[PDB]
RNA sequence: CAGAUCUUGGUGGAAGUAGCAAAUAUUCAAAUGAGAACUUUGAAGACUGAAGUGGGGAAAGGUUCCAUGUGAACAGCAGUUGGACAUGGGUUAGUCGAUCCUAAGAGAUAGGGAAGCUCCGUAUGAAAGUUGCACGAUUUUUCGUGCCUCCUAUCGAAAGGGAAUCCGGUUAAUAUUCCGGAACCAGAAGGUGGAAUCAACACGGCAACGUAAAUGAAGUUGGAGACGUCGGCGGGAGCCCUGGGAAGAGUUCUCUUUUCUUUUUAACAAACCAUUGAACUACCCUGAAAUCGGUUUAUCCGGAGCUAGGGUAUGGUGUUUGGAAGAGUUCAGCGCCUCAUGCUGAAUCCGGUGCGCUCUCGACGGCCCUUGAAAAUCCAACGGAAGAAUGGCCUUGUUUUCACAUCUGGUCGUACUCAUAACCGCAGCAGGUCUCCAAGGUGAACAGCCUCUAGUUGAUAGAACAAUGUAGAUAAGGGAAGUCGGCAAAAUGGAUCCGUAACUUCGGGAUAAGGAUUGGCUCUAAGGGUUGGACAACCAACUUAGAACUGGUACGGACAAGGGGAAUCUGACUGUCUAAUUAAAACAUAGCAUUGCGAUGGCCAGAAAGUGGUGUUGACGCAAUGUGAUU
RNA sequence: GUAGCCAAAUGCCUCGUCAUCUAACUAGUGACGCGCAUGAAUGGAUUAACGAGAUUCCCACUGUCCCUAUCUACUAUCUAG
């Protein structure tokens, strides 16, 4: 069954704080608790540990990744990397 | 008094102060039923009464609240075995 | 306290110099405990036979102090 | 039924005031003050607990014989078996690559 | 408290000693007015204050 | 009147709560290897630092002069991971996480933990999600122009070092705190600055805003730059006030 | 001196007056005594009712503890009694603390301020050195230079970190401290035994890894110490409950193969060990998985190697033993002035149970713009310093990180109370003061109510039943007419099944409202486990639903335990404050907005400074204001 | 003086005026508005939920009342101290 039409995970807050505030928290909370894919291992075992820190499970790639507060990568970081790579590849040649 | 209560006396609606959940947690009933059904599925597989393909379908069916008790599971297995052997008899003929 | 499971092992500990005394304890179940007091440990050997107990008692060093409980 | 008291003057449920109940040969119920539980040494590369070594408080390790505190292998008692295997293979392959890069530099 | 320092314990010993009756022959001396003393301390009444 | 709250923030109960912090986040002392070449370090841990939004990275370097390993505490850039190799020095490559003199990186590169003076070990663009942009170089008397997160343009010597990439910890301030208790926990590990009583909620003895038979300031809240302590409250040396509609 | 609300002292009328009424409660007999409502003993009646009126501690007190006496003062009545008074006695440690360590912090020193008292500062702008090498030194060993290297004051925890002790007994009064027995830790020297080494520092296993030992200097690196919180799940220990046997006791008109009590096993040591309870928890080997499988209460796991088969490790609050029945407990007799209070017999056995309770361990799950000390100390590795047995054997060094053995473990605390009489509150004050253990029934329950173990029966007493009180009940008919105002009281109340409006931020509103039922007895049905040859005779079990009968038309029978609804003002919410007249609409808050500032800086401090805070900081920041969720 | 809002915890006049409820209301609610002296983060308006906040009403209920009565314990009272 659905159990909620709108509030989703934010149902824990009940009727407090205002709908817009709960909706904004809802979008972020879905992001920060999601599973993401490890580029180094290929498994979807990447979960957050405290705000910019994303860890991996298993016997392989027990590494920790520095990421965004609520998602593994940010758009600003992704755009910076390609900007940096372009600049690196143009002084290289 | 306890001997009488063992036979079912002194247990009507006028003798209950806690909720049904306070008296008997529904999570305990579910945990007991699941452990009973899983043990039965494991016993049947170990004896060859069911194979791993049917065991897997029944395991996920039991997790999804398909069988109210051991009897409902046993009849369902008998129905499934009767149908599968029918297809085998149809194909072998 | 340490248990000794071999009669040969018990006799060797008795022949040592730290072995001051021995104790004989006769249990109700007709089993006999030989207890050897060294400096650090008390060594018990359980003998379940009366014939074996007599032979073991005779098998002890002659100068060993064997005390009866 | 029988109720118990702390055997020391420490009156609070701290981590140094751990207890468990014993029944004595006098039919007495009383506390026994016990230590914190030991810890198995952990691998320096992976953090996994190291096999073959008991869980003891730090100073209890000073009483064991040498071989109880280690494993008969390189980095035994300091690295796990799979960590050592990664180190050996990594060291060999990296050294070989240094050999080819030196050969192709001339 | 029974947890006490040595210095505290020494003071308690002294306090107990001064908390005694005077022997009568002290007050029987010619020219002595030691007959009664205002230094009889009692534990519930007047506190030592360390 | 009495000493106002702002004047009491001089120490004491207003010191930073630093028990749970593992170390300051610093670049590495500018040494021979970084001045002339590069040196390689390996990311050992990426850790949470109480009171700081961004995560920190513990990076292990070999000591060039002694048989020993030196651990450095860096502000983690986004993309960094444990086991990564980072390279610091003049000849380090332009890869996220490496530390280079700003004069060695092209115009437009995104950097973080940038030095104001060559060797100060990192001052600019350090909080979560922030960075500095290289704007241009002036090779004659080497000075590099950079854009700061505030929007200011600054001139640093072209030997001040910077870390390639943006500080990790992303868009932290995008999430509503939603509750007093969450603000409580955020400042509990920082300093004794929360909650805050309004000046107009006070009595005249307590604050220049205090008193009156309604809660009101009385005089203008834009106070001069050269106000004495105890009267320097409200909007200090404000160029303007009010809701801006289009700024630069 | 008549005065000054004069000063100090003494003493009046009010007066034998106000009063000595919270915390259920006392009674009979005996003894002692000049004297007994209050002492002691026995009997009865009661209470605290395990979140205790019980058993201990921390702080604080300081002898209040114990024995023998006393009874002036004190114990607001009494006193033969007392925490009072007098005379004596009493506190035993290598293992419990302190002591050692570091924490927030305190703080000498360098150095700089300051007229100065002193202030700042804590490897700091210091020539701030305990440690690493044998070059001399016979000769079998720590005193001379040496060249060396990022060391460091100290104080700060009787709840943090931390070497090591248990049982039984014993005193008037101490006990993990004494006694008996049984252990353990640390340090020193090296007292034996063993092990390796013929040239060098062991073997086994594919491996995980194993062993009685198995040379390892400097330096380095790693580990332990070492860490939040909630949720359920699995195990263990003690407790609780239950079925037999035994021993003693209670009841016994009748009944009750009955009811009650006892039926115990430590530290430490050894071997096993997922069996018997809790593992495929971690790892290894074989092998190579789609018709994908495995699998938890909780959906995680696998070609980065699943399932399966076999191994390896982790190991007790588990098992089997030692300790240890010789102890402890219960019962029955003997000497009988009996003494050292001795002596002699029996039993102390066999089963089961769990959404139970308390503690604990194991594997997990959730949460955070919150991610939850440090140091002493202990261990391991990488490394390779150094060694000198040799004449095929009588001949050394190492190992004491292998076994047994020897010596040594100082110093301070230790009585007692921990509170309706040992502390603070002028006091033996209905106030206040941190924490550990925690039985049976009812029940959801650490609720209320009753009880067992333990404790207490202490609160001046006797007689009487006037008005007016304080506290507690009830009331015909009416039902808020009372009153500023339903103030106070009444009514509602548990559980099960039905049913549930406006409005809404879609989460709620909601136990909305509004109905019905509820005992006892006798049955029926369904829902799980052990176990013998499609089946099955017990044992071990707990629910739920229903039927008939029945009586006070009753049954959450005491106890326990919401009244509900329609609107307006106001603050969004949870939170906070005027200790002792104001709890609110006040404050805070998330949210919104504005301001300063890029460090040669903003804000704050200081008498000064070679000074401090923000700052272990850097605009997703710090500082300064306003408004007050959302829309 | 815009959007809003109002005899509002802000309106003197004032018991404003109309409507509603009542047998009857200077109350309350809804409207109205030249508003003595409402009004926009000196924040205006609205608002579900929450409130030992303030205010009006309805049902339940009842010794608050008509109109008082009765009973228990402890006092008061008399006695000893
Ligand atoms: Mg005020
Ligand atoms: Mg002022
Ligand atoms: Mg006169
Ligand atoms: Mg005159
Ligand atoms: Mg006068
Ligand atoms: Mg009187
Ligand atoms: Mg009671
Ligand atoms: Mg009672
Ligand atoms: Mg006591
Ligand atoms: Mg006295
Ligand atoms: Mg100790
Ligand atoms: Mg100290
Ligand atoms: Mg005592
Ligand atoms: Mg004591
Ligand atoms: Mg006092
Ligand atoms: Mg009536
Ligand atoms: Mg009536
Ligand atoms: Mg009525
Ligand atoms: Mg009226
Ligand atoms: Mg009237
Ligand atoms: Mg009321
Ligand atoms: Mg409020
Ligand atoms: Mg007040
Ligand atoms: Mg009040
Ligand atoms: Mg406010
Ligand atoms: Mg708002
Ligand atoms: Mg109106
Ligand atoms: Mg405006
Ligand atoms: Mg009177
Ligand atoms: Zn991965």
């Amino acid at each position: 069954t659905k159990r909620t039409k709108k509030v989703g995970v934010t149902g824990k807050y009940g009727v407090r704080y205002g709908a817009s505030l709960r909706r904004d928290v809802r979008k972020i909370e879905v992001q920060q608790h999601s599973r993401y894919q490890c580029p180094f291992c290929g498994r979807n075992t990447v979960k957050r540990t405290a705000a910019g820190i994303w860890c991996c499970n298993g016997k392989g790639c027990k590494k920790v990744l520095a990421g965004g507060a609520w998602t593994v990568t940010t758009a600003a970081a992704t755009s910076a990397r390609s900007t940096i790579r372009r600049l690196r590849e143009m002084v290289e040649v | 008094t306890h001997a009488a209560k063992r036979l079912g006396r002194h247990t009507g609606y006028g003798k209950r102060k806690g909720t049904a959940e306070a008296r008997m947690p529904s999570t305990v009933v579910w945990m007991r039923r699941q452990r009973v059904l899983r043990r039965l599925l494991r016993k049947y597989r170990e004896s060859g009464k069911i194979d791993k393909h049917l065991y897997h379908t029944l395991y996920l069916e039991a997790k999804g609240n398909t069988f109210k008790h051991k009897r409902a599971l046993i009849e369902h297995i008998q129905r499934a075995k009767a149908e599968a052997n029918r297809t085998k008899l149809i194909q072998e003929q | 306290p340490r248990q000794i499971s071999d009669i040969k092992q018990f006799l060797e500990i008795a022949r040592r110099k730290d072995a001051t005394s021995a104790r004989i304890k006769k249990n109700t179940n007709k089993d006999v405990k030989f207890k050897l007091r060294c400096s650090k440990y008390l060594y018990t050997l359980v003998v379940a036979d009366a014939k074996k107990a007599e032979k073991l008692r005779q098998s002890l060093p002659p100068d060993l102090t064997v005390t009866e409980v | 039924a029988q109720r118990v008291t702390y055997r020391r003057r420490l009156a609070y449920n701290t981590r140094s005031n751990k207890t468990r109940i014993i029944k004595t040969p006098g039919n007495n119920i009383r506390y026994l003050h016990i230590k914190k539980l030991g810890t198995i040494p952990r691998c320096g590369d992976t953090g996994v607990p190291l096999q073959g070594i008991p869980a003891l408080r730090p100073r209890e390790f000073a009483r064991l014989s040498h071989n109880q505190k280690k494993v008969q292998r390189a980095y035994g008692g300091c690295l796990s078996a799979n960590a050592v295997k990664d180190r050996i293979v990594r060291a060999f392959l990296i050294e070989e690559q240094k050999i080819v890069k030196q050969k192709l530099k001339q | 408290p029974s947890h006490k320092s040595f210095r505290t314990k020494q003071k308690l010993a002294k306090a107990a000693r001064q908390n005694r009756p005077i022997p009568q022959w002290i007050r029987l001396r010619t020219g002595n007015t030691v007959h009664y003393n205002m230094k009889r301390r009692h534990w519930r009444r007047t506190k030592l204050n360390i | 009147g009495r000493v106002i709250r702002a004047q009491r923030k001089s120490g004491g109960i207003f010191q930073a709560h630093t028990r749970l912090r593992k170390g300051a986040a610093q670049l590495r002392t500018l040494d021979f290897a970084e001045r002339h070449g590069y040196i390689r370090g390996v990311v050992q841990k990426i850790i949470h630092d109480p009171g700081r939004g961004a995560p920190l990275a513990k990076v292990a370097f070999r000591n060039p002069y002694h048989y020993r390993t030196d651990v450095e505490t860096f502000v983690a850039t986004e993309g960094m991971y444990t086991g990564q190799f980072v390279y610091c020095g003049k000849n380090a490559a332009l890869t996220v996480g490496n530390v280079l003199p700003v004069g060695e990186m092209p115009e437009g590169t995104i950097i973080s933990n940038v030095e104001e003076k060559a060797g100060d070990r990192g001052a600019l663009g350090r909080s979560s999600g922030n960075y500095v942009i290289i704007v241009g170089h002036d090779v004659d008397t080497g000075k590099t122009r950079v854009k700061l997160p505030s929007g200011a343009k600054k001139v640093v010597p072209s030997s001040a070092r910077g870390v390639v990439g943006i500080v990790a910890g992303g868009g932290r301030i995008d999430k509503p705190l939603l509750k007093a208790g969450r603000a409580f926990h955020k400042y509990r590990v920082k300093r004794n600055c929360w909650p805050r009583t309004r000046g107009v909620a006070m009595n005249p003895v307590d604050h220049p805003h205090g008193g009156g038979n309604h809660q009101h300031v009385g005089h203008s809240t834009t106070v001069p730059r050269q106000s004495a302590p105890g009267q320097k409250v409200g909007l200090i040396a404000a160029r303007r006030t009010g809701l801006l509609r289009g700024a630069a």
